C-alpha cells in the first residue's frame, strides 16, 4: 500500500523517459485490459507448472523429513534465493558473508 | 404557394399579411457539400460576389449553407417586386459579374470569415464536429472553405461552378412577406434567364464515430461537443429528433432560469456547477443529421463530469423518459420552429433549403399536427434506434485535458 501511494504521488514511468504528462490515458479502460492479458498469461504459465511438473522449481531432498543427524549432500535455498546465497559463499569470513 | 415558370424554376413563395418586411431570393443548391478540398470556399466566393452587387436599395445578402447557396435580397413590402427583378438580374448576369469581378478584395473578406468561423469557439467546435464526423466526404468542407484554400481560387473556378450548378433545374426563387404571389413571379418570369442543365448529383456522406481534439491550454473554458448520427431533412424522425434534442433543451448557468429549468441534466451539472453552459440541438442536411449537443465548461478539472452526466442523460432516453419530459420537449419544439419561422428572411431561407433539398416543404400546421403525434413509446424507440449505444463524434477546443479519450465517452452510451 505504501508501494502504491509513492507511485501515486508522482505516477509512473516511460519506456521512452520523457515525461508522461503530455500524453496520458485513463486507466479503466486502457491497461486494465492490458492488465487482463497480463494476469491470464501469468495463470496460463502458473497452470502449466501447477497441474504440470509442479515440483520443477523446489529441490527433491525437501520431501524427506527433517533429520538433523544427517546433512543431506547439498544445501541449497530455494531457487529465487540462489544468487545471493552465492554472493554468501563468495566471502570467506562469516560476517563478511 | 408554387408556379414553374418557364425554364422550369420554380418560384415558392409564403405571403402573410401581417409580415413586417418582404424578401426574396434566388437559392441554387450546392453548397461545400458540392465542392473539393482543391476548390473548397468557391461556393461561398461566388455567392458573395454575387451579392456584393448593387443593391437599387434593397438588401442583398449571401447564404452559404453547407449544401445550398443563394443571394436574398430583403426589402419593404411594396418594394418587393423590384428586388425579384434585381436578384433575376444578378443571376441571369452571374457569369459576366463575375468574369468582370477582382476576386481579391472578395476573397479576403472570405478569408475573414473563415477565420471568424475558426475563432468563435462554438463555430470552430462544431466545424470541426462536422468535419470528422463525415470526414472522406464533401459534407467534412467548411461552409466557408478553409483560409488556406480561398486564396487559391480564381474566377475560371467560380464561372465553373456557376456553370454546373446555377441551372434551371437546381435553382429555386423563395419568397416571403405581404405581397401578390403572381406580380412576383411575372416580374421575376420577364426578368430570368439561365443555363438549362440536370440537376447536380448530391454527393454521398456516411457518418463516421470520430474524436478531434484541438487542445489550446491558453483559452479560458472547454468548448465541446458531442454528437451521434442524426436524422435528415427526409427522415420521417425529423421532428422526432427535434424533440429528442429538446427534451434535454439549453442551459446557461448564470441565466436566472438556470436553477429552474426543466431537463434534469440542469439540475444535475448545478450541484457543483459543472458546466457554464450548453445547448443540445439536432442539425439536419439533406440526407444526413448530427444529433447531440454543445458545451462550454468552465471549470477546467469538470470536463469529464459533465461528458458522464450527459450521456447518463442520453441513456435515459431509452429508458427512462416521463410524458412529462416529452410533453415538454414537444411544446418547445413548436414554439422554436414557430420563431425560426417568423422574420421573413428566415422564411425565405426555409423554403429555400426545403424546395430545394426535400422538394416539398411542410407547413407550420402539418409541423405541428406531426409533432403533437409523438407520443413517449416514439421517442424511446427513436433513442433505441439512434442514440442508444450508437457512435458517437467528438469535438474539443480549450482546457480539454479532462476530457477523457473516446473510449469513455463511448462506453457511457450503454451503461444502464
Ligand atoms: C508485491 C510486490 C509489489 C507490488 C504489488 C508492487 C506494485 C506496483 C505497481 C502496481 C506498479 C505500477 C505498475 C508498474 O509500474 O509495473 C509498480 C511499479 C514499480 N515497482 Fe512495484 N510493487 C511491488 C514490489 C516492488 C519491488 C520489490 C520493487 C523494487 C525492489 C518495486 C519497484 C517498483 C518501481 C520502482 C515501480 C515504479 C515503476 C515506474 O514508475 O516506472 N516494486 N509497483
Amino acid at each position: 500500500c505504501m508501494h502504491l501511494m509513492a507511485l501515486h504521488v508522482h505516477g509512473s514511468s516511460n519506456p521512452v523517459g520523457i515525461t508522461g504528462n503530455i500524453d496520458r490515458l485513463p486507466m479503466h479502460p486502457y491497461f486494465i485490459f492490458k492488465d487482463l492479458i497480463t494476469v491470464f498469461v501469468f495463470l496460463l504459465i502458473f497452470s502449466l507448472f501447477v497441474f504440470y511438473s509442479p515440483n520443477t522449481l523446489g529441490h527433491p531432498d525437501n520431501y524427506i523429513p527433517g533429520n538433523p543427524m544427517v546433512t543431506p549432500p547439498s544445501i541449497v535455498p530455494e531457487w529465487y534465493l540462489l544468487p545471493f546465497y552465492a554472493i554468501l559463499r563468495s566471502i570467506p569470513d562469516k560476517l563478511g558473508g | 404557394k408554387y408556379t414553374t415558370l418557364s425554364n422550369g424554376v420554380t418560384v415558392a413563395t409564403e405571403t402573410n399579411p401581417a409580415a413586417k418586411t418582404s424578401s426574396v431570393g434566388l437559392f441554387f443548391g450546392a453548397g461545400s457539400r458540392s465542392e473539393h478540398s482543391h476548390s473548397n470556399g468557391i461556393s461561398a466566393l461566388t455567392t458573395n460576389v454575387l451579392a456584393s452587387q448593387s443593391a437599387k436599395g434593397s438588401l442583398l445578402t449571401a447564404k452559404n449553407d453547407r449544401e445550398f447557396n443563394g443571394i436574398i435580397a430583403q426589402t419593404t413590402n411594396d418594394n418587393i417586386t423590384e428586388a425579384g427583378k434585381l436578384i433575376a438580374s444578378i443571376a441571369s448576369n452571374a457569369v459576366d459579374i463575375v468574369e468582370k469581378t477582382d476576386l481579391t478584395k472578395h476573397k479576403q473578406y472570405l478569408s475573414a470569415q473563415a477565420s471568424a468561423v475558426e475563432a468563435d469557439p462554438k463555430s470552430k467546435v462544431l466545424s470541426h464536429l462536422y468535419s470528422s464526423a463525415f470526414q472522406g466526404y464533401s459534407l467534412a468542407l467548411p461552409t466557408l472553405g478553409t483560409t488556406e484554400s480561398v486564396e487559391n481560387l480564381e474566377n475560371q473556378d467560380s464561372l465553373r461552378h456557376l456553370a454546373k450548378h446555377l441551372v434551371n433545374n437546381n435553382t429555386v426563387i423563395a419568397a416571403s412577406g405581404n405581397f401578390d404571389h403572381d406580380k412576383l413571379a411575372d416580374a421575376i418570369e420577364a426578368n430570368l434567364k439561365i443555363a438549362e442543365g440536370v440537376k447536380p448529383e448530391i454527393k454521398p456522406a456516411s457518418f463516421l464515430g470520430s474524436e478531434v481534439r484541438m487542445r489550446d491550454d491558453t483559452l479560458p473554458k472547454a468548448y465541446i461537443s458531442i454528437a451521434v448520427h442524426g436524422e435528415g431533412l427526409n427522415s420521417p424522425n425529423y421532428y422526432l429528433a427535434k424533440v429528442a434534442a429538446a427534451i434535454y433543451g439549453d442551459f446557461y448557468l448564470h441565466s436566472t432560469i438556470a436553477k429552474f429549468t426543466s431537463p434534469k441534466l440542469a439540475s444535475i451539472v448545478q450541484e457543483y456547477n459543472i458546466v457554464e453552459s450548453y445547448n443540445h440541438y439536432s442539425k439536419s442536411f439533406s440526407d444526413t443529421g448530427i444529433w447531440g449537443y454543445y458545451a462550454e465548461i468552465a471549470d477546467k478539472f469538470t470536463v469529464d463530469d459533465f461528458t458522464h452526466f450527459s450521456l447518463k442523460e442520453w441513456n435515459r432516453l431509452s429508458i427512462s423518459i416521463s410524458e412529462a419530459e416529452v410533453a415538454r420537449a414537444k411544446a418547445q419544439v413548436k414554439t422554436a420552429l414557430a420563431k425560426e419561422l417568423a422574420n421573413s428572411f428566415a422564411v425565405t431561407s426555409d423554403i429555400a433549403e426545403k424546395v430545394l433539398l426535400v422538394g416539398h416543404r411542410q407547413s407550420l400546421r402539418e409541423a405541428f399536427e406531426k409533432i403533437d403525434a409523438i407520443k413517449v413509446n416514439d421517442v424511446k424507440e427513436w433513442g433505441k434506434s439512434k442514440v442508444w449505444d450508437r457512435d458517437i463524434v467528438i469535438s474539443g477546443t480549450g482546457l480539454i485535458e479532462d476530457l477523457l479519450d473516446y473510449n469513455r465517452n463511448r462506453n457511457e452510451m450503454a451503461m444502464m
